[PDB]
């Protein structure tokens, strides 16, 4: 029972580390995904279809 | 116990059996409010991800 | 069959410790519950500050 309650612990706290990381791994592509929308698609490429 | 329970924060100068036991309701509110936050601060973070 | 026996009931059931346990155990139970406090607001913090 104390070795599984420490366990428990120790897989919670890499839990909430996996947690506190994930939404940045997100918001790293979300930001990568707006770059290629907003500055390749609706601006660079169509200029370059538009001349 | 009431020393553990309260600290030794509260200057009373009597302290009760009546006291003691709503001091120790009071610890395991405390821990019951704690988890209850943390459960909300789960759904947040689970909504945000989503 | 003390008098403080009822008051004493009531401060386990609030404390959660069975009856079936020693007394001597009452004061380790309640620190270790400041100590599960301790924990879970340090917790709260670190999640609050990730959010």
């Amino acid at each position: 029972l104390q070795n599984e309650q420490e366990k428990h612990q120790e897989m919670r706290a890499l839990l909430e580390k996996q947690q506190e990381i994930y939404p940045h791994v997100l918001l790293r592509c979300l930001s990568l995904l707006r770059q290629a929308a907003s500055e390749l698609r609706l601006r660079a490429q169509s200029d370059i279809d538009r001349i | 116990l009431y020393q553990l329970l309260d600290g030794d924060n509260t200057q009373k100068l009597f302290r009760t059996y009546d006291g003691l036991e709503s001091v120790a309701q009071k610890l395991s509110q405390d821990i019951a409010s704690m988890r209850d936050q943390l459960e909300v601060s789960e759904q947040e973070h689970s909504l945000l991800l989503s | 069959h003390a008098p403080y026996y009822g008051i004493f009931k009531g401060i386990y059931e609030s404390v959660r410790l069975p009856l079936y346990k020693a007394p001597e155990s009452v004061l380790s139970h309640v620190a270790d519950m400041k100590k599960q406090l301790f924990f879970l607001r340090s917790q709260l913090s670190s999640r609050s500050e990730a959010i």
